RNA sequence: AAAAAAAAAAA
RNA sequence: AUCCGUAACUUCGGGAUAAGGAUUGGCUCUAAGGGUCGGGUACGAUCAACUUAGAACUGGUACGGACAAGGGGAAUCUGACU
RNA sequence: GAAUUUGGACAAACUUGGUCAUUUAGAGGAACUAAAAGUCGUAACAAGGUUUCCGUAGGUGAACCUGCGGAAGGAUCAUU
RNA sequence: CCGGUUGGCCGGUCGGAUUUCCAACGGGGCCUUUCCUUCUGGCUAACCUUGAGCUUGGCGAACCAGGACUUUUACUUUGAAAAAAUUAGAGUGUUCAAAGCAGGCGUAUUGCUCGAAUAUAUUAGCAUGGAAUAAUAGAAUAGGACGUUUGGUUCUAUUUU
RNA sequence: UAUCUGGUUGAUCCUGCCAGUAGUCAUAUGCUUGUCUCAAAGAUUAAGCCAUGCAUGUCUAAGUAUAAGCAAUUUAUACAGUGAAACUGCGAAUGGCUCAUUAAAUCAGUUAUCGUUUAUUUGAUAGUUCCUUUACUACAUGGUAUAACUGUGGUAAUUCUAGAGCUAAUACAUGCUUAAAAUCUCGACCCUUUGGAAGAGAUGUAUUUAUUAGAUAAAAAAUCAAUGUCUUCGGACUCUUUGAUGAUUCAUAAUAACUUUUCGAAUCGCAUGGCCUUGUGCUGGCGAUGGUUCAUUCAAAUUUCUGCCCUAUCAACUUUCGAUGGUAGGAUAGUGGCCUACCAUGGUUUCAACGGGUAACGGGGAAUAAGGGUUCGAUUCCGGAGAGGGAGCCUGAGAAACG
């Protein structure tokens, strides 16, 4: 987060075929395309609002949710619109009769929309692949 | 591998199909078509294992040669043509009208009807949308396109057909206390006439039904096919009508009827 | 309250 | 000279430029690395240096082009070393 | 429109070293086990004839000796 | 209060079943200070709705639609799903049995007909009821909850003019 | 079918092990062997080598037939029966064999493709292509090869082949023929102000880019910039059209152009019929084949979550030259460090990373069991991988193919 200057890199970072005429003369100053990705979550004002762009966000860029919902909590936030979530469980081992504690590290990517640390509790919904490690994205978190 | 497969092995299809585990390795691939390779009944088997009118793949290629069998009205010369659920089979000789349904134990049964119900048939709508140049169309299980419906039709819902044409006479809605007949399952086999369904928005639309005997069951609206309303169908039913009675019930009756 | 070592194995 | 790779042993400091290998010209380009001034109580203008990395092109596979500039390793006797 | 051709990526295979892993010889050395009516003694088991044992250090042909500290599995459950 | 399963005379049928019954057994609802999420809608539902003993008119879920919202798990019940073959297992003549999924019944002259079940199939994942047990969070330098109210600030906007 | 026994001792009670016992679709072997049924079988060591011979070829009524082949039609003088060879189209990527590799890799169950390709099927589905498109044209329909075969030869030999002479197509290869309307553009000219015009061209589908719609919980008023529907020009105003998904830049449609320009039937059999202004006039059936797009089916590729044996006498691993991520681009059928350029410094780990080993393909399942469990699983089914070891590639829908 932290808005970023968002016109940092080399390529122009715009939405793709959002294109605002200046030719006409507005409020509205730029067009800024969202949507609602379902299943009860809030595109937030911060989206819908801010000029980041992320080609890589559920709710402004073109991708799309689907698959499983996983919830999980923040170790690490060092990377650049991405993190890993530890996913804590049991397993059970028969012969014993009982379970053993485990995880999973998960690589997340995560949108300008929101503002993160660690130990934050998230929930994150499945996407296509976005990278070598990362079939998931940010869709809402629980805590501040 | 490297591509499709032909062959099908013994062990490997279907058990609803009741071929042997002895009688050679293999049984026969269902070719392409409508229907899905998991739930088709095909012709040699309709006919070699249930009707018993052929011994042989042999003597069924020279009936399909000679061009008795039709489906849906066509002739569908082919010893595995896909036959699936609801589908009409027509032999001109022995003036014969069978409808490939299911009793309570998942299997196709042999339901002889009449000219008048082979003229018709149901269908489950699986989609509808916008072909080319703003034309509606639907698809159903069985494969089939149909054009300009009544745009009241939406999914899931089913669609009674004229048979010669492609053409749609009625339909039925997805509503409570409507007929509903399985396809694929634990529960196949059944009618229940829907209590309710359930959205669960993100996969897989569950649904409870009750038979007449009030035996509640829950099923997915992949399995489920909708035929009528509370009481009368559209179609005629074979014994036991979806009822999926207990074994000890079952046995009861056959030493009453022994 | 000097000294006083060893004895094939088997049962 | 730049890059890579570096054994035994060891007083843990070394051995070690260990060993052992690759590259090196010219020309045309690129990139990065700086100073001084300007702002009610994010920048912009100007100035000037040598260093490093990289890419094309080219040549009778040549380029630390002359000069200059270590041969190395395994072991022993011996004296610890300068 | 074939032969042929420049450059590029894939890159087999070979040459040389580097390393890892597995077996394999090796003069000689130092252990272990077994057999043996061998030699030297008799360290231990009784207060085993210096009570045994532990750790440690040194020594001696060999068991083993001795010094310091400890233990009792001691030969003392004990001196109002 | 409601209604289910066992019972129990009765056997009112000829060793099968009823209903009014003493009891137990499990379920649902109501009140006891007990919101046990509601906003907009319609079935208005069961309706003060009463027309003379079956009629003209109560409260939205019991029927859905969408909405604001909506503490997290673990565990457990049920359900689905867990390919067949195998496994246990029902029926059935392989002459028994292993086997197999066939077979049986007739006036056998024309034909009729039961079938080929069922159960388990870890763990993970899906849906559902429960809400004990074990954890988790909440309102304490109250930036706290309700809210008929009272200004206001921002945002969005159909119907019409 | 929840069972124990002998052995340390002069004898005793314990620990504790050795041996014994039972079984094994667990193998080998010795001895023996008369019957019925069922039936595994070069996996273990050498995924080591292989003689020979087989294992993928294929036609109908319906692609091409002067066989200088067979027959006789006798309905036939173009053919019209059968029919080798050869062209063409399909297939040969299925199946079958083995388990060498491979330890989060495979695989199982479970998700997803709003992230993609898909022969074949099945069902639907092109009136728009004459290009100065008023002679530019065959549209009762356009052209060229070339096999097979004739004959000449080469070779020691191969499923080797050349030159020379013909000939066909659903082979190659161009190329026409059908509405009408409506909307746009330009636009002659009449000219007006209210301003209107004749005429020309364009308008299928496919590919590419860009742009737009693809929606909406509720009710009324104030005027205006211009009058818009028509007027009793006061201003009556309605009519207005929008599907799906949980969700999209979805589907679909529309404008502007683009494309070396796709597709839109020069095909075949059987029946041969109706109308007549009786012409080889105009119409006309049942099929096979072929084709764009969508969907379906057969699938395929990637993919979510959870789970795998032994080892610490492997504790730190990855990142030079891709390791984790970001941006952009190339490539892909398509997502994506899959690759490249630039940038940041991240990613995994005592919940055992990384590394090593396996006499390890994983499962479904097998043996043995009171229960719990232990051991095994190359092997009749599913999924993978491989064709002596590696890498590469044409063909095709489909192969990194191995008959």
């Amino acid at each position: 987060s932290t808005e970023l200057t968002v016109q940092s890199e080399r390529a122009f970072q715009k939405q793709p075929h959002i294109f605002n005429n200046p030719k006409v003369k507005t409020s509205k100053r730029t067009k800024r395309w969202y949507k609602n990705a379902g299943l009860g979550f809030k595109t937030p004002k911060t989206a819908i609002e801010g000029s980041y762009i992320d080609k890589k966000c559920p709710f402004t860029g073109l991708v799309s949710i689907r698959g499983k919902i996983l919830t999980g909590t923040v170790v690490s936030t060092k990377m650049h619109r991405t993190i890993v979530i530890r996913r804590a469980y049991l397993h059970y081992i028969p012969k014993y009769n009982r379970y053993e504690k485990r995880h999973k590290n998960v690589p997340v990517h995560v949108s300008p929309a929101f503002r993160v640390q660690v130990g934050d509790i998230v929930t994150v919904g499945q996407c296509r692949p976005i990278s070598k490690t990362v079939r998931f994205n940010v869709v809402k978190v629980s805590a501040a | 591998a490297r591509g499709p497969k032909k062959h099908l092995k013994r062990l490997a299809a279907p058990h609803h199909w009741l071929l042997d585990k002895l009688s050679g390795c293999y049984a026969p691939r269902p070719s392409a078509g409508p229907h899905k390779l998991r739930e088709s009944l095909p012709l040699i088997v309709f006919l070699r294992n249930r009707l018993k009118y052929a011994l042989n793949g042999r003597e069924v290629k020279a009936i399909l040669m000679q061009r008795h069998v039709k489906v849906d009205g066509k002739v569908r010369t082919d010893t595995t043509y896909p036959a699936g659920f609801m589908d009409v089979i027509t032999l001109d000789a022995t003036n014969e009208n069978f409808r490939l349904v299911y009793d309570v134990k998942g299997r196709f049964a042999v339901h002889r009807i009449t000219d008048e119900e082979a003229s018709y048939k149901l269908g489950k709508v699986k989609k509808v949308q916008l072909g080319k140049k703003g034309v509606p169309y639907v698809v159903t299980h069985d494969g089939r396109t149909i054009r300009y419906p009544d745009p009241n039709i939406k999914v899931n819902d089913t669609v009674k057909i004229d048979l010669a044409s492609g053409k749609i006479t009625d339909f039925i809605k997805f509503d409570a206390g409507k007929l509903v007949y399985v396809t694929g399952g634990r529960n196949l086999g059944r009618i229940g006439t829907i209590v309710h369904k359930e959205r669960h928005d993100g996969g897989f639309d569950l649904v409870h039904i009750k038979d007449s005997l009030d035996n509640t069951f829950v099923t997915r609206l992949n399995n489920v096919f909708v035929i009528g309303e509370q009481g009368k169908p559209y179609i005629s039913l074979p014994k036991g009508k979806g009822i999926k009675l207990s074994i000890a019930e079952e046995r009861d009756r056959r030493r009453a009827q022994q």
